[PDB]
């Protein structure tokens, strides 16, 4: 009835997709080979998981996902792993050479070789839908494929579909921790090119999740798997309203309607609570008010920034499980009372509420404790202007010397595109400065 | 004799309508399968007000379900009493509203309104004498606000002399459940004030206050708020279904309640409401019903009636009572608290007494107050609308669907004119 | 040094 | 006909009121569940004086519980007869009084008085003819003193012509139970002497003296002192509930007892009081009741009436008696002991005879004496207040809550003026 | 309904807290792991122990306590001991280096590193309360953390909460027995800084409890455990009115109302009776009068001072168990009759009375005998002026030579703060001299 297509671009996208699809199969009881042990009805019915899983053959559920990568390493990890029989063999699309953390490669040189194949696969998936709401694109800014090919695919999908919601789950470049030396270039170019072709891009940060795993989960040494599982919990909290009925449902279009005040400001920060280990779970009364208050703690934000340095323009609180709406009402009123949580004057109604019935599902061998309820906050705040200014300063420092510029110019990039992207980023910084002014 | 067509639009509208039909089917002894298993002839004497008889000793609610997303309709169809509705009346699209008035009113609701109106006309042709329509919807969402206002306009054009009643869930003064509630609320009032006969203002904030302070409910879900709203809905049209000492149907209620064509926004109430613990300590008398009715903390609209003045008051009682006791209580209320009534209307309160109490009660009474204190709701909505519109916040989501700034300006002007009128008569 | 409490301020 | 609203405030007030309601429910045959299981029609003939009938053959005490701390209310609700009160009448805050008159009167009591008065007005609206109110409280604490005086002021403003009775536990002359008793007592008298109709002075010191010397109780707890106070409370209003040869309700008692508007502070008493051992050696006659009543060692106020002179005397007897014997005993007392009565009032004693004795007794009699010897209490309180105020001891705890030194000076001046009047008429 | 938060700062605070929470779990029947064997009602009810224990999970009671220390030794004794499963894992707050009996360290240098964490924990605890009455801070004067960090926390709590009662249980420096060489410095600085930020500070002394254990309990060689258990008995007698109903209840605010005549004189002395061994328990008739008289014996005071050298300004008698109020009345009258017990002339009503129903609970393996009733006296007397003068003389002796002053100056302390604290202490001595003058 209502379908959603997930697109996983780059290594980060594919790994987060592995985590998300493990969590989906756990929540819906789908075996790793697509079979269902309680498969009483075959060939129809509801079975609300038709949003992400399509019924094929006789008693097999195939994810509505396209995995895209330019090198075969990660997709081959997928092709020979636990869920090799889950995905359609043609949904796992690979090139032959990586983008080498080069936006120019993944956008012009290499992305042009498989963009048509990816779009044809996406078209084949979309033709099997009757109520396709939108797409979910998982990627990272500071990467190669996940930046250049992500922007190219966003442009092509904006051309082909147009009015379908285009949501992104992006790994924002951390302010201190980093992987690539040329992350500012790729991040600025991606932001410039995919800005007007995206509806809502959810921001997460590896450094903030590191800090959350250290402080809250009591994990001194987490790997990328723990980060991927937490991001998967966030994704499941976002899509649970589609996959499960609740007291107050929120489809995907309501996110872009409620969280995006202006067409150029669509970067809401992800936040999840409660995130606690199993040891301290027995010593806390995880009430609605406690989790609602923990959602606004500066130490619990999934992006390394300080919300107290800015104002909230739009906030979305998605509750799950044993949640009473009166308690949500009271907790949000208490939040509005606090003077340390500043909202813009031009948004007197600042919250959007969603309440589901399905409690969070514990992944076997996971980190998070079994809780009765959880809240995922998607807040659009002006505090991300500081992160954008930091990225702009790094970009300026690297570009004033023309460092690494030849690596992009020799791949089909015209040098003026750097200047154009930088001017647009300055304009975006001015946008964020202007919306934060009370008048 | 008189028959009503029920239309429920939106997620909130569908939930409230499902609870309403559960309560109504319980009142008339209609089990979840449509079979009649009552114990009084009065249950079948006037059952055609809400039920079409499908030959085979089964009754079908004269209800039409409208939504732009099939999820709420699936939940309604699968739940209890979901098998009692006619399958042809589930008129839904596939796109979804997205809490956008522009979308749900000009694109998706416009694509679906033709089928919805076909179903409406089919239901209207099967009646002996159409009394009017009831619309159950919320003013904050996209399907509710836009779709319901579109349907109201269409039906008012097709049926200009029928009773158009709406039971609208209005935005709350403390916590909004949608970031763009001011826009949708203003654009919906701009149509409601022009096309409806009477609108009942229900606010979830006041319902939570009732459930906590009065009913002493630790964990009230929407299954209880919707039950309160359904109790109000059933008490409104009880004179059309069961006999009584003094009858007052929808037409006479609208006549007595609306002094001027634009001031038709009411504050519903209900009594008695007691917790299970305090139930053994309260004697149930007509003075107790009267005292609990005219109570600011008992209003289902989050507007204190003590900040305004009553234009007209409806008090529909149910159960075996004395006309003299009810009239004496009404007169005592009017005399002792005369400063809350407009001096240019004598005998503000119009009463009605039905002989059949609600299920499980000895007697009850539904309060319908038309107070000038409702201007607080519109002042707050207009302030929020202006604060958001001066900066074009979330405005592109509505201008990209076919609307322009002129329409928002006209809606704001109409809202402010309604505010000015309500203040003029205070 | 002087005391700080006003024990004798209104000794009337 | 006549009805009374009971208000109990404070820990001491709540304890005394719980015991009072136990005794009253025993007198009218109301079991701890509210059901009536009496054996005489007179028990139900005038039961509406204290009880509202909640339809269902259950009676609810017309009592209002007030406190700034929920502990005493929890203890009252959990104990015996705790299920008989209406759950809506437990009006309590969360802060606590802290034995501070300034706090309980200006901050916490001021925050709670609105809800308390809402409950008071709701209880008053349910009566046919309101006779008056009774306040059970102590003058030493914070909730009792401040909250009760605030409530008395509010109700006196709202109901200027109703009978305002207070049963105040006054500070003891030997051992105080609160270090700042003089401040609270003076600040409370400053309001009581202005707003109340009659105040009964009860002192725990005299109650211990009674329980030890007279009742021969080795281990008397407050369950016995409160029982004595409740016996007094029940004997005061026995003419409003049961018939008798000579009736005297609260209004006529206040008329006969208060000669001047400010001299309305009484010394309650009770007879007969006997130990279990000496019970078989005492004949119970009206002269014995008369002898035990006018006895200095039997006064419940720790003030020797032999150091002052009686202005007025009330003697409400209960049980089958002879008018002639009672009148002869009163006349003998007035004649033989004429030096303890003011010469400018002839026939000081006003009597009343009820036909129904207390539970288990053949007959009894309640003593209500308005003696000028009560000036000793006020002289002691004023001396202690001056001794503490000349050094500003504990004064910041009251000035930091909104009070000033001018208010303490005014309270002291009013106390001393009351002392001067009581000495003037002696 | 009414909640109280206990704060245990420093080694002395944490050990006294161990004793107090053992006694609380014994009185309320709570198992060392937070479970209750008679847990008939879960998730609500009364269960009056909600004042100190919060209901979390399903059938687990967590103490409303925050343990603060700068070194991990004592808190690690707690974390691996009998009650490791009782406390919330985040309520046990530790630094990494001790304060080294240096007020300057624990107040400026080290205390600033965890003061925000401690305050955030206290805020999280206070937000779970509906009728929070006040805080109980356990510490010692002559220490490090328990002095500097205690004063810092008192200041911060006075700023944050303001109108909540702030009661302290402090180990007063003994006149002869001592542990640290620089106890006068820390004591004077703590008294100066926390004077105007405290409501009522209960005084106990290790030397006086040594003498009590020698004379009364017939224990020639007591350890710190016996002292901690006696102090825990005192704390339980103070909080029993909140935790149990009685004939005459006394909440925490009544203590500060009745015992503090002037804002700068809030040092009442703790006193407990009867304190007898099990051997001589069978030979004494522990009536109300006997215990009331023993409470005023100079040899039974928990602080090494002579009450006969001063006058009583305010006295609080808290009775427990089989106590008849008439006997309390008569015993207090007898006490008032005695001329050897002198009260100030400006306080004609000198006693405050509290009577509870719960008799004292015997700790298994304890020292005190099982009694039917006990009385805890909290007396504010001018006799503590002698102890303050002794501390001032020690401070002057040490400061005239500038001994140990560099250890504080090099930690952020300005040398003028010593002189300011000494001037304020002289002013306090003059206050005590002035209140004792009859006029
Ligand atoms: N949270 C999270 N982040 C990841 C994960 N894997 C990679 N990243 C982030 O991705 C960023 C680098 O971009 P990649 O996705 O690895 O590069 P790519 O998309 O494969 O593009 P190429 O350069 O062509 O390989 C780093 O900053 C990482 O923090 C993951 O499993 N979880
Ligand atoms: N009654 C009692 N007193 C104690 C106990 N432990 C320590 N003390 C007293 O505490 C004083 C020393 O202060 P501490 O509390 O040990 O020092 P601290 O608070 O940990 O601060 P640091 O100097 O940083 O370690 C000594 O005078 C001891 O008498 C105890 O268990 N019971
Ligand atoms: N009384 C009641 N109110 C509801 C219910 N569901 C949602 N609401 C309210 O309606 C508003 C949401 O609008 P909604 O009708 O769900 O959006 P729509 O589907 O586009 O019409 C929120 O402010 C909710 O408080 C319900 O079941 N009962
Ligand atoms: N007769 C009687 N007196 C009491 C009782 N409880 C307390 N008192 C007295 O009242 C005084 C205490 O004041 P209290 O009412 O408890 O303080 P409050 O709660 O602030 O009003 C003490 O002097 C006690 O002697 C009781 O149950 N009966
Ligand atoms: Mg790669
Ligand atoms: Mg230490």
């Amino acid at each position: 009835m209502r379908e959603c297509i997930s697109i996983h671009v780059g290594q980060a996208g594919v790994q987060i997709g592995n985590a998300c699809w493990e969590l989906y199969c756990l929540e819906h009881g789908i075996q790793p080979d697509g079979q269902m042990p309680s498969d009483k009805t075959i060939g129809g019915g509801d079975d609300s998981f038709n949003t992400f899983f399509s019924e094929t053959g006789a008693g097999k559920h195939v994810p509505r996902a396209v995995f895209v990568d330019l090198e075969p390493t990660v997709i081959d990890e997928v092709r020979t792993g636990t869920y090799r029989q889950l995905f359609h063999p043609e949904q796992l699309i690979t090139g032959k050479e990586d983008a080498a953390n080069n936006y120019a490669r993944g956008h012009y040189t290499i992305g042009k070789e498989i963009i048509d194949l990816v779009l044809d696969r996406i078209r084949k998936l979309a033709d099997q839908c009757t109520g396709l709401q939108g797409f979910l694109v998982f990627h990272s800014f500071g990467g190669g494929t996940g930046s250049g090919f992500t922007s190219l695919l966003m442009e092509r999908l904006s051309v082909d579909y147009g009015k379908k919601s285009k949501l992104e789950f992006s790994i924002y470049p951390a302010p201190q921790v980093s992987t690539a030396v040329v992350e500012p270039y790729n991040s600025i170019l991606t932001t410039h090119t995919t800005l007007e072709h995206s509806d809502c891009a959810f921001m997460v940060d590896n450094e903030a999740i590191y800090d959350i795993c250290r402080r809250n989960l009591d994990i001194e040494r987490p790997t990328y798997t723990n980060l991927n599982r937490l991001i998967s919990q966030i994704v499941s909290s976002i899509t649970a309203s589609l996959r499960f009925d609740g007291a107050l449902n929120v489809d995907l279009t309501e996110f872009q309607t409620n969280l995006v005040p202006y067409p150029r400001i669509h970067f809401p920060l992800a936040t999840y609570a409660p995130v606690i280990s199993a040891e301290k779970a027995y010593h806390e009364q995880l009430s609605v008010a406690e989790i609602t208050n923990a959602c606004f703690e500066p130490a619990n934000q999934m992006v390394k920034c300080d919300p107290r340095h800015g104002k909230y323009m739009a906030c979305c609180l998605l509750y799950r499980g044993d949640v009473v709406p009166k308690d949500v009402n009271a907790a949000i009123a208490t939040i509005k009372t606090k003077r340390s949580i500043q909202f813009v004057d031009w948004c007197p109604t600042g919250f959007k509420v969603g309440i589901n019935y399905q409690p969070p599902t514990v992944v076997p061998g996971g980190d998070l404790a079994k809780v009765q309820r959880a809240v995922c906050m998607l807040s659009n705040t002006t505090a991300i202007a500081e992160a954008w200014a930091r990225l702009d300063h790094k970009f300026d420092l690297m570009y004033a010397k023309r460092a690494f510029v030849h690596w992009y110019v020799g791949e089909g990039m015209e040098e003026g595109e750097f200047s154009e992207a930088r001017e647009d980023m300055a304009a975006l910084e001015k946008d964020y400065e202007e919306v934060g002014v009370d008048s | 004799m008189r028959e009503i067509v029920h239309i429920q639009a939106g997620q909130c509208g569908n939930q409230i309508g499902a609870k309403f039909w559960e309560v109504i089917s319980d009142e008339h002894g209609i089990d979840p399968t449509g079979s009649y298993h009552g114990d009084s002839d009065l249950q079948l004497e006037r059952i055609n007000v809400y039920y079409n008889e499908a030959a085979g000793n089964k009754y079908v609610p004269r209800a039409i379900l409208v939504d732009l997303e099939p999820g709420t309709m699936d939940s309604v169809r699968s739940g209890p009493f979901g098998q009692i509705f006619r399958p042809d009346n589930f008129v839904f699209g596939q796109s979804g509203a997205g809490n956008n008035w522009a979308k749900g009113h000009y694109t998706e609701g416009a694509e679906l309104v033709d089928s919805v109106l076909d179903v409406v006309r089919k239901e209207s042709e099967s009646c002996d004498c159409l009394q009017g329509f009831q619309l159950t919807h919320s003013l904050g969402g996209g399907t509710g606000s836009g779709m319901g206002t579109l349907l109201i306009s269409k039906i008012r054009e097709e049926y200009p002399d029928r009773i158009m009643n709406t039971f609208s869930v209005v935005p709350s003064p403390k916590v909004s459940d949608t970031v763009v509630e001011p826009y949708n609320a203003t654009l919906s009032v701009h149509q409601l004030v022009e096309n409806t006969d009477e609108t009942y203002c229900i606010d979830n904030e006041a319902l939570y206050d009732i459930c906590f302070r009065t009913l002493k409910l630790t964990t009230p879900t929407y299954g209880d708020l919707n039950h309160l709203v359904s109790a109000t809905m059933s008490g409104v049209t009880t004179c059309l279904r069961f006999p009584g000492q003094l009858n007052a149907d929808l037409r006479k209620l609208a006549v007595n309640m609306v002094p001027f064509p634009r001031l038709h926004f009411f504050m519903p109430g209900f009594a008695p409401l007691t917790s299970r613990g305090s139930q053994q300590y309260r004697a149930l008398t007509v003075p107790e019903l009267t005292q609990q009715m005219f109570d600011a903390k008992n209003m289902m609209a989050a507007c204190d009636p003590r900040h305004g003045r009553y234009l007209t008051v409806a008090a529909v009682f149910r159960g075996r009572m004395s006309m003299k006791e009810v009239d004496e209580q009404m007169l005592n209320v009017q005399n002792k608290n005369s400063s809350y009534f407009v001096e240019w209307i004598p005998n503000n309160v119009k009463t009605a007494v039905c002989d059949i109490p609600p299920r499980g009660l000895k007697m009850s009474a539904t309060f319908i107050g038309n107070s000038t204190a409702i201007q607080e709701l519109f002042k707050r909505i207009s302030e929020q609308f202006t604060a958001m519109f001066r900066r074009k916040a979330f405005l592109h989501w509505y201008t990209g669907e076919g609307m322009d700034e002129m329409e928002f300006t006209e809606a704001e002007s109409n809202m402010n004119d309604l505010v000015s009128e309500y203040q003029q008569y205070q | 040094v002087k005391s700080k409490i006003g024990s004798t301020e209104n000794l009337k």
